[PDB]
RNA sequence: UUUCUCUUUUAUCUU
């Protein structure tokens, strides 16, 4: 029955929903009509992470190229507030792809499309010390814009990037996975569009809201700060819903784990980049794979415990 | 049921229920 | 003849519609014909979480005699239509400003601040946009016409320099395609006002991609920008941020209706506006518990949609809505 | 055969305007055979230009998805590539102004949006065997029109957001996938949709240069500059979804390289009801699965470019 | 439904002109 | 060979693995 | 774009 899928169509499905179940080469690209030259970046992160007791740590797996996730901790029982700032944890090689200044992001690649985005949390604490839970839900966060006037001379109108839908992080979504911390979790996101469109690499974005822009004039409930341009940045926003994970560690809890993140991304390489050497045509259309992708995604649970990744 | 297993069954189950 | 060729390397070598698909075609082309909104979502590839809102507006309205009133059914979520009137025989000028009439519950969906627009939903996509005008005037008091045509209005951007200190460059939203309102489109419906009218728009893109919610827009041209800078033929002013605003611009052509009341004409009617929209709910919204998944791809429906849309007349009299 | 008969008429024509335009008495082109069937105006732009290349210099030509403009060029010192000191100037298809007006803010007066079907180019040497010298190298770049965000210390302090061409850096090196041959053999090349589907792009208003006025090249990330010149003669009215064809014509000191340059563009525009242009419109052709598939296949199966003797 | 019937007519008119393989 | 012929070949070669 | 064998040599899918 799985023979009705093309070789790539099948590989595609694997990178998409179960990258941890395979030893290597999960996918060769997206089996959609597009067959232009691309480079399949297999992003994988292995981050050891300890959650501070009395704090509810929030992790966001966003479709931001090169950056595995963003996080911030808040007092137990609370959510991110205007006072919160999320900080990123990069995938190995961020600068090897996006440079060291906020304006050299499109040097290697010019655009991209996410094929998969998965995350797993594997508890490493003992059974007598942990406590708390892991809660997961997904938010339709998009990168839009905000229009406002500034009293400069002459008076002018500003237009800047702004993240819409972040408000979804301020409450546990009705569709969610919630279970004991010790059981860990595995979850994946899916394309939030009727198809896989390419998005452009974005230059100069180091923070949202931007420098010289006040939160609140943006509408965002909190801040995204990538930090030093020489180490990280927001080079784009893919069409995938954001995975929100809330690990709540009670006072006295000793919760630690190993976090793993996977991202299959098709990048359009520039001829002057060495990355181009590894390009190839995106796989041909595989109507069956594209249809099963949608079915499988809709059929799976929000998340599953670690042991079932 | 590893994730892949869970997925394969959904596919086979889907491809089959669609052969009717 | 004695010049060796340069080596070249790396050279290439009887199906029927689903329930949601049928319902999709009903919300799309004939909403007044059903006891209930038949709509259920867009039967395209996408099957993620959405909330289907069926917006309907009932507006009793009177047209100023000696005026040519212009109504714009645009893909602006929450806002039924935009209106403005000019002296009979003329079209909107730079001196003109359109004002929005909200669908019921605008604030419940988009807040009361120009930066609260994406608090409930983050993005959207139109499934349908219909409009109808039902004359209520007696036979001897009315006089005039109703004319309809459709415009490919898109929300683009304009780039111009500003002599601030230091010198700066501005980039702001700007509606392209508005110039199409300054003349009656060759493809149009035109008939006695009393006969009323019913018309519908359709996706102006090869597919139903999601558009994002836009924050801060209250006017176009925006504050501190001259109409000259934008290239727009006129102005769109949504007014008080606590009552309305421009939360987004969908992928549907804009319906332009021009009601012509000559001098001494008593032209009264009821205007209805339908709008089937699929929104992406925010987990925190109270709106979310009403959500479901967009319906599965239904090839037949997606092709019938395009065929039907192309085969229908620009608009029809109210008697055949 | 039973391959070219499964295609709808428009589908067949689509494949032709797309891959081999010189081969016809008339452009078969009539629109894109995809789901979209709304009102459009199909325009097949063709540029014919006798050109003479500057000896001792490498001339760079860019066939970009910029409506109304055939190509952008700039010449640099032999053996070098464009630098921050370089500026490209657009060469327009006939009637630019009748399509996009004469001021940077009247670009959306006739049409509001567009989408490319094809974009081809050809160079036909006209030099004799005693005067030509040099080479023609072609490769393609995935150049897109994005944006850059940066702070400006005005009073009060503010944040700017402006257009930036992303992936322009690809022009500074001849990628491993290229066509390279003696000038005398000429060349023919085409570009294809760099997206999985043919979506419409909006007409852009007010763009005369990139980086725009009052913005330093440095803050945009672009490796060089794009200057359309007088708003009354040219400008960038949009950026389509086709990859950019880069061509490097290198002429040695003392060589006479003359040629005829041709450029084709099959574009589908959304006409404005008020435009005079509209009376020429029709509906975009209906979906033709076969054609949409052959397109993709043929596209990735064709070489970067071929010598002129075969177009 | 002089509009829904107009649509049903178009649907069967094309679903029939394309069912004669 | 011609360009339309080079293309007419790629069409009939791939439409050969389709039937 | 052209024709097969042969070993390749990986790579999935099935017991
Ligand atoms: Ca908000
Ligand atoms: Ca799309
Ligand atoms: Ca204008
Ligand atoms: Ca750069
Ligand atoms: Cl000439």
């Amino acid at each position: 029955a799985l023979t009705r899928l093309s070789q790539p169509g099948l590989a595609f499905l694997k990178c998409a929903f179960a990258p941890p179940d395979f030893n290597t080469d999960p996918g060769k690209g997206i089996p959609d009509r597009f067959e232009g030259k691309v480079v399949s970046r297999k992003d994988v992160l292995n981050q050891s992470i300890s959650f501070t007791a009395g704090q509810d740590t929030f992790i966001l797996i966003a479709p931001t190229p090169g950056v595995a996730y963003w996080s911030a901790s808040v007092p137990a029982g609370t959510f991110p507030t205007s006072a919160t700032t999320f900080n990123p944890v990069n995938y190995p090689g961020f600068t090897s792809m996006f440079g060291t200044t906020s304006t050299s992001r499109s040097d290697q690649v010019s655009s991209f499309r996410y094929a998969s985005m998965n995350v797993g949390i594997y508890p490493t604490s003992n059974l007598m010390q942990f406590a708390g839970s892991i809660t997961v839900w997904k938010c339709p966060v998009k990168l839009s814009t905000v229009q406002f006037p500034v009293a400069t001379d002459p008076a002018t109108s500003s237009l800047v990037h702004t993240l819409v839908g972040l408000d979804g992080v301020l409450a546990v979504g009705p569709d969610n996975f919630s279970e004991s911390f010790i059981k860990g979790v595995f979850s994946q996101s899916a394309c939030n569009e009727p198809d896989f469109e390419f998005n452009d690499i974005l230059e100069g974005i180091q923070t949202l809201p931007p420098a010289n822009v006040s939160l609140g004039s943006t509408g965002q409930p909190f801040t995204m700060d990538s930090g030093a341009e020489a180490t990280s940045g927001v080079v784009g926003w893919g069409n995938m819903d954001t995975i929100v994970i809330r690990v709540s560690a009670p006072e006295g809890a000793v919760n630690s784990a190993i976090l793993k993140a996977w991202s299959c991304i098709e990048y359009r390489p520039n001829p002057n980049a060495m990355l181009y050497q590894f390009g190839h045509d995106s796989p041909p259309l595989d109507e069956v794979a594209l249809q099963e992708y949608r079915t499988v995604a809709r059929s799976l649970p929000v998340a599953v415990i670690a042991a079932q990744n | 049921a590893s994730m892949w297993e869970r997925v394969k069954s959904i596919i086979k189950s889907s491809l089959a229920a669609a052969s009717n």
